[PDB]
């Protein structure tokens, strides 16, 4: 464990506090806008994590400002956390 | 137990204002959303407003017209709405609900029958309804009380402190000038009366009047 | 906004039959619709959640189904503590919006009034007037028609009438006359008397006490 | 083209009276409309943005609403200074289109 | 050869309960899914539920009343539907139907016709009805069976096991009392008979009663 | 649930005549339509899967077509072996449904 794993999953452990607090804050910035799906909680949730996988299939998304915003925090965090585990992995291997 | 504590009843001035509390009780999450639903009497429900006590922020309705202010007490767990400037179309009973954030009411509160007008605050006259002596006995007998003279709504009349509900009937209020009355009306059996006692209990929560009156025979 | 239209606004069953209410969105919803029951003065009641899943403590009577815009609310085998007003609720967009609601009425066997006159109390009097009052209780149908007569005269002033919503205990109605007199007008009189003609007789139901 | 239906052409309305203008779309629009009003020999007037986000400068009597394909203009207390026709328009999808209008008459 | 068997009829009183059955041959993957429907003399197809043997979950219709609970038997491959509290609207033939999995049912049942009534079982009196001795011969002869006096549905009656169907009529049952009856005619060449014996099979699947009768004619 | 509705209820057709049956959807369900045939006293058969993909067994006479909502099942000059009843069934969202069936007449 040095340096190469501890980022990688401090990242992973990082990223759930992203999705749970994203998904939390999209629902309070959601709330007032009329014609908002992302509303509630439990789909907030699975909403985030399509959202930080770069799935996004269209059947929930911000129409927000500080919803968009919140958006773009679950991408950057979810690219980054799946994509320092590939260099973490990437580092294994180059030191046999 | 009562998971949203209501107050029974508020009484105000056209022009003037109103402040309504929700005290909560039970499993008080963080992400609890308390809501308001307006419903005068013979119309349905109508969504005022909601508000999370854990950030504070709140919406409102924009189909209707903007007066009521949602705040929060996180110390006290209690919601307020504050209604601005009330006219006779704000007469009605405000119900609060909370949300656990997933759509759903689960609990909805007593809800506060609210009434805007300019008369005064009048404590109810309660009389016992005790047959004629030349009335028939029957198997069953029917007894009642007679709420007269308050004013506003509502009133809360229950029989042997709510021990005895079964063939019970209470009759809406009418309007007279200024003051409401109704009868409420019990059925037992004849050969339960006068050796079991009954007496009606009559709550008047817009002037914290609750008053009994024992139902006796006429000697 | 999200409009529910919940049609017909009223809906007549007999006991023992399986009833459905309707609500429809002006929109696709998906599942995301709420049942409520709201009983004569009383605070709404969550029975079916997200169009069919069930709440603890709702009988098994009470089911759900339908999704995007058409949805439905059943009873299986209707009783009398099912009369009530049922409202529907969405949460797919914001803002939440509520059903115009729907209210049951169950069409019973009819059943003849059961007539009650009371005179004026000791309490009453002495504060300075009189008040006779008539119970009209368990009838059906709602259709019926008090009479007062003061010593075999009709009376028609000062007459204050008032009628319950169909009773969620039998099925049936009540009704209240009360015949309001000032102390001194209540003093100059001897009969009182109330008449109540249903369909149940051809006979008016009749109750009658004297002052003393 | 997105189509702007606005019923009726004619709303009349006592003084003091809380009144509602309506404006529905072909096809769902979201809440990309807005509300414009035009007096006699004028130029047309921003009100509304967005259905219901007001412009700083416009009383408070006015108010929006809707989503969708619905919409609504509404005005608390009418008062003779609100006599003028009153348009939506959305910015959906192109082209801009505008309604039909709506006189209030007082 | 028959993908999907199913018994010919089950008899049962209001209040009680019965288990259909649905044995499943030829490639049973373990993709499949197991639908049942239920139709109504004069109605149409109604879907009631779903099963895969494979994990054993099942769901059901929430459009009508819960009645059916679907379980299976991976060991002999049968499925089978458990109807519960029976009423007369109940009445009707459940057919049965594998799906792979892609939507369509490929394979259906020849159904179970479920009678829901208090009447006892009564096995049917089959007749010969050969032509009277004045009757003109013709061209073509005409035959029949007479199978009257039974309960409940259905029956199935074919001529020489199946080998003679062209010409054949079999009328509907009608309602006597609490007994079914009804006809079936063959029409073949008057030079083929008796020279070749014609006899009709009747079955009936309530009772485990399948009876012959040759078709003589009248000396 | 997606409702199905064939009209008419009951189709007649001189023999040797091109017939057309109708199904409709409540909403779109793409081609995950089947069409199901059902004579007297008999079990449902499989005519047509996917909108208009034929059945090994099924004669060349019946034809499938139609897309999204619409959808039509057809019978090259039809002979007395095709009294029935026709029914439609979805597979696009959960539950399963069928028409309510349409009966032809010769």
């Amino acid at each position: 464990s040095a340096l190469h794993w501890r980022a990688a999953g401090a990242a992973t452990v990082l990223l759930v506090i992203v999705l749970l607090a994203g998904s939390y804050l999209a629902v309070l910035a959601e709330r007032g806008a009329p014609g908002a799906q992302l509303i509630t909680y439990p789909r907030a949730l699975w909403w985030s994590v399509e959202t930080a996988t770069t799935v996004g299939y269209g059947d929930l998304y911000p129409v927000t400002l500080w919803g968009r915003l919140v958006a773009v925090v679950v991408m950057v965090a979810g690219i980054t956390s799946f994509g320092l585990v590939t260099a973490a992995l990437a580092t294994w291997f180059v030191g046999r | 137990q009562v998971q949203l504590q209501q107050p029974g009843a508020e009484l105000v001035k056209p022009g003037a204002s109103v402040k309504l509390s929700c005290k909560a009780s039970g499993y008080t999450f963080t992400s609890d959303w308390i809501h308001w639903v307006k419903q005068r009497p013979g119309h349905g429900l109508e969504w005022i407003g909601e508000i999370i006590p854990s950030y504070g922020r709140a919406n409102y309705n924009e189909k209707i017209q903007k007066k009521a202010t949602l705040t929060a007490d996180k110390s006290s767990s209690t919601a307020f709405m504050q209604l601005s400037s009330l006219t006779s179309e704000d007469s009605a009973v405000y119900y609060c609900a909370r949300e656990r954030g997933d759509g759903y009411f689960a609990v909805w509160g007593a809800g506060t029958t609210v009434t805007v007008s300019s008369a005064k605050t009048t404590p109810p006259s309660v009389y016992p309804l005790a047959p004629g002596s030349a009335a028939q006995t029957n198997s069953m007998v029917t007894l009642g009380c007679l709420v007269k003279g308050y004013f506003p709504e509502p009133v809360t009349v229950t029989w042997n402190s709510g021990s005895l509900s079964s063939g019970v009937h209470t009759f809406p209020a009418v309007l007279q000038s200024d003051l409401y009355t109704l009868s409420s009306s019990v059925t037992v059996p004849s050969s339960s009366w006068p050796s079991e006692t009954v007496t009606c209990n009559v709550a008047h929560p817009a002037s914290s009047t609750k008053v009994d009156k024992k139902i006796v025979p006429r000697d | 906004d999200i409009l529910l239209t919940q049609s017909p606004a009223i809906l007549s069953v007999s006991p023992g039959e399986r009833v459905s209410f309707s609500c429809r969105a002006s929109q696709s919803i998906g599942t995301d619709i709420h049942w409520y029951q709201q009983r004569t003065n009383g605070s709404p009641r969550l029975l079916i959640k997200y169009a069919s899943e069930s709440i603890s403590g709702i009988p098994s009577r009470f089911s759900g189904s339908g999704s995007g815009t058409d949805f439905t609310l059943s009873i299986n085998s209707v009783e009398s503590e099912d009369i009530a007003n049922y409202y529907c609720q969405q949460s797919n967009r914001w803002p939440f919006t509520f059903g115009s609601g729907t209210k049951l009425e169950i069409k019973r066997a009819d059943a003849a009034p059961t007539v009650s006159i009371f005179p004026p109390s000791s309490e009453q009097l002495t504060s300075g007037g009189a008040s006779v009052v008539c119970f009209l209780n368990n009838f059906y149908p709602k259709d019926i028609n008090v009479k007062w007569k003061i010593d075999g005269s009709e009376r028609q002033n000062g007459v204050l009438n008032s009628w319950t919503d169909q009773d969620s205990k039998d099925s049936t109605y009540s009704m209240s006359s009360t015949l309001t007199l000032t102390k001194d007008e209540y003093e100059r009189h001897n009969s009182y008397t109330c008449e109540a003609t249903h369909k149940t007789s051809t006979s008016p139901i009749v109750k009658s006490f004297n002052r003393n």
